[PDB]
This record gives C-alpha cells, sequence and structure tokens, in this order.
C-alpha cells in the first residue's frame, strides 16, 4: 500500500475549563496537510502542505462546516459515554477516532479503516469485511445496536471506498505535480 | 475530504 | 405506517430518464437512498437531512435528488446506462442517526432494446405417476420461459389460495440466450392430494413489463405488465 490517507480526530475534555478542545488532522500518505483546531481564535479548516494552499477556496468552507458539526455530535458522545459507563458526571475525558483508506499502487482500495477510542482503550471498530463492527465492552454494544439501526455501516464502507480513494486521487495529483 | 460523523 | 416506494416496477430504454419517488413515514425528516445490484452488497447512494444534502456516497453526477417541503423526495435518473439496472431502496430515519425505516424498492431495468421485451410462457408439468407410487410425494413443475427482462414473480394457487408451503421457486432467473431468460418451480404435494380430482392446482407468473406511457410499434401487441398462468387438474388412478 503506497499510498494512505488518513484523518486523527480528537475530543478532549476538560470540565470547568470551558468546552472540549476538539481537532481534526489529515495526513495524506504520512505527512500532515490539513488541521483544524477548537483553540484557535477563529476557528478554521486551514492547508499544512504548500500543494494544498493551492485548492479551491469554497473547499474549505465545505470543510469547516462539516468539521464544526462534527464538534457538536462528538460533544454529546463525550455526554453519552458518561451515560453509558456511568462516570463521573465531572472529570476529563478523551474520544479519539482514527479513519483512513489505504490504496495500492493500483488505486484499489488495500484495506479501509475506522477505530473508536475512549481514554486510549479501544472502543468500537468496523471490521474488514466493511459491514460489521466489533464492540470492545458493554457500552459500546448499545453503539453498535445503534449504527445497525440507523444503517452506519454502508454509509462509512461508501465514504471509505468511492469518498476517501477519490479524494486520495485529487491530494496526490496535487502534491506530486508541484512537490 | 474527510468523514461526516454522526453520534453514537 | 410504513414507507411508500413507487413506482415498483419500471423498464427504461439505454439512454432515457426516469423518476424514482419516495415517501418517508409522516414527520420523518431524515431520508437515504441506497441502490442494491444484483447479488452485490448495499451502496450508499446519498441522504437528506431537512430537505437539505447531508452526506453524499455514490450517486453518480447523471443521478440528481431533492427532499422537497413535504419531505418527501424524488430521485432524478438521465442519460441511463445499463450498469444502471439494479434495485433502490430509500430508507427514512426520523433523524439523523436515529432507527431508519426501509422500503419496499424500486426495479429499475435499462434495456439494450424495448423491441426485446416480451412476456413469459408458463407451462404446467404434473408429477410422474413412479414418483408418486415410489415416493408417495408428488411435484407438480411449472416452467416460465422466453421472458425479458426478469422482472418476474412466480406464485402458487391451490384451490384458488396462494401457498408458500411445499413450493422450491428458483433463487434466480436462468438466463438462456442474450434477450430470454427462463424460471422454474415445483411444488411438493402428498400423492393422495394429487389423487384427488376435485383439487386446483394453477401456477402463476406475474410479468412486470413496458408501462403504458412508453411507446410501442405495431406489427406484435406490446407486452405491458401482466401475470398468466397455466393450470391443473388433479387427477386420480
Amino acid at each position: 500500500g503506497p499510498h494512505s490517507l488518513r484523518y486523527f480526530v480528537t475530543a478532549v475534555s476538560r470540565p470547568g475549563l470551558g468546552e472540549p478542545r476538539y481537532m481534526e488532522v489529515g495526513y495524506v500518505d504520512d505527512t500532515e496537510f490539513v488541521r483544524f483546531d477548537s483553540d484557535a481564535e477563529n476557528p478554521r479548516y486551514e492547508p499544512r502542505a504548500r500543494w494544498m494552499e493551492q485548492e479551491c477556496p469554497e473547499y474549505w468552507e465545505r470543510e469547516t462546516q462539516k468539521a464544526k458539526g462534527n464538534e457538536q455530535s462528538f460533544r454529546v458522545d463525550l455526554r453519552t459515554l458518561l451515560g453509558y459507563y456511568n462516570q463521573s458526571k465531572g472529570g476529563s475525558h478523551t474520544i479519539q477516532v482514527i479513519s483512513g483508506c489505504e490504496v495500492g499502487s493500483d488505486g484499489r482500495l488495500l484495506r479501509g479503516y475506522q477505530q473508536y477510542a475512549y481514554d486510549g482503550q479501544d472502543y468500537i471498530a468496523l471490521n474488514e469485511d466493511l459491514k460489521t463492527w466489533t464492540a470492545a465492552d458493554m457500552a459500546a454494544l448499545i453503539t453498535k445496536h445503534k449504527w445497525e439501526q440507523a444503517g452506519e455501516a454502508e454509509r462509512l464502507r461508501a465514504y471509505l471506498e468511492g469518498t476517501c480513494v477519490e479524494w486520495l486521487r485529487r491530494y496526490l495529483k496535487n502534491g506530486n505535480a508541484t512537490l | 475530504r474527510g468523514y461526516l460523523y454522526q453520534g453514537l | 405506517s410504513g414507507v411508500v416506494q413507487s413506482p415498483r416496477h419500471i423498464i427504461k430504454e439505454k439512454g432515457g430518464r426516469s423518476v424514482l419517488t419516495c415517501i418517508p413515514i409522516s414527520g420523518h425528516s431524515n431520508v437515504v437512498w441506497y441502490q442494491q445490484t444484483l447479488g452485490k452488497e448495499l451502496k450508499f447512494l446519498i441522504q437528506h437531512y431537512e430537505k437539505v444534502e447531508r452526506d453524499k456516497g455514490f450517486l453518480p453526477c447523471r443521478f440528481s435528488v431533492q427532499q422537497f417541503d413535504d419531505y418527501h423526495s424524488e430521485m432524478n435518473m438521465s442519460a441511463l446506462e445499463l450498469e444502471d439496472s439494479a434495485m433502490y431502496f430509500c430508507a427514512s430515519s426520523l433523524r439523523w442517526g436515529d432507527e431508519q425505516y426501509f422500503g419496499p424498492g424500486t426495479r429499475l431495468t435499462v434495456v439494450e432494446d424495448l423491441r426485446n421485451v416480451t412476456p413469459p410462457k408458463v407451462s404446467l408439468r404434473e408429477p410422474s405417476k413412479a414418483e408418486i407410487a415410489n415416493k408417495q410425494k408428488a411435484t407438480l413443475q411449472c416452467q416460465a420461459r422466453g421472458f425479458f427482462p426478469d422482472h418476474v414473480e412466480l406464485s402458487w394457487w391451490v384451490n384458488g389460495k396462494e401457498v408458500h408451503s411445499g413450493v422450491s421457486t428458483d433463487p434466480q432467473a436462468y438466463k438462456e440466450s442474450n434477450y430470454s431468460y427462463s424460471l422454474s418451480s415445483r411444488l411438493r404435494v402428498s400423492a393422495t392430494f394429487w389423487h384427488n380430482p376435485r383439487n386446483h392446482f394453477r401456477c402463476q407468473v406475474q410479468f412486470h413489463g413496458l408501462s403504458e406511457e412508453d411507446k410501442w410499434p405495431e406489427g406484435s401487441p406490446k407486452p405491458v405488465t401482466q401475470n398468466i398462468s397455466a393450470e391443473a387438474w388433479g387427477r386420480a388412478d
């Protein structure tokens, strides 16, 4: 798998000090190219490589709208996990997600993955077949049942096969052509 | 592009 | 309750256009289209939350969908290709992440030529005497063949009442030629039942053919949607 595109999503919670620090970083192959940070003065999806600076100016608004959308949902997930596990209603916690699609030289998908982690301990993950989940504890079975009912598997696998590989083609062309 | 997560 | 999908069966000439409509559950704001090809896994097309697109997946640039102000959504299909012939499901969760309710599904078949559409011919075969005698359990053979495309639902009708017990309908239609398919189903019946001459066994094959709107040139009867059946009476000795 020569080329891979991953996204690291982090929602560190700190209570009493305001709202959770939420941030997304993406690494084309193994080099960061875009980054989002909640603890910036006017948060915005920003490029972190020169070839990404040459991207569309409406692309950034599309991704920023989505980034702020995930910040809202992950704010509820941090609250929901405390209900699932009966944890302290106050105390720091961290949800992290590693989404990516690693493709081979031929452009076909070699492996697609998405892995949820809570305080460093694995929570849930999408299987190699891109149709089933493997829950890690009692509460992730509750989440697995929700995504099974909602049909989240069909959506995620469609992103990993189609959307993620297609945009890896676009990112790879931008980077190598000028770098 | 990046995924649009819906809550868990 | 229940979600509504229409039309449930349409045949479109390659390079044509058609629309697929879907009525979500009353109050449901989230709607999503899934495409299922023949045998392969469910493909995610696109989803709409509250009249606005939320996430796009495999929906090609040719297909265009949009949610209306009464929350129902239509799928506009343009410049249809032969690879597009598949099943399109419409699921409507109340909100995003909530449990979704799927639909009956629309059967779209893109054909290379509309002239090649032809209704089946159903023929019913009585059981062999060697089988009823040596086995005491008879089987009725129903052969629907010579149709195109594969838009058939075969059902058995003993004594005028549809049955699902003892039927062994083929899983998929076996395409004999490029423009001619065939199906078969066998019905297990006890030899005493088949030997009662007062019993009526009829195999019925339903064909979803050309829509009325689709024009048809003369020289042959239009292959409109229709169910034709070969019947056979019970016989003794």
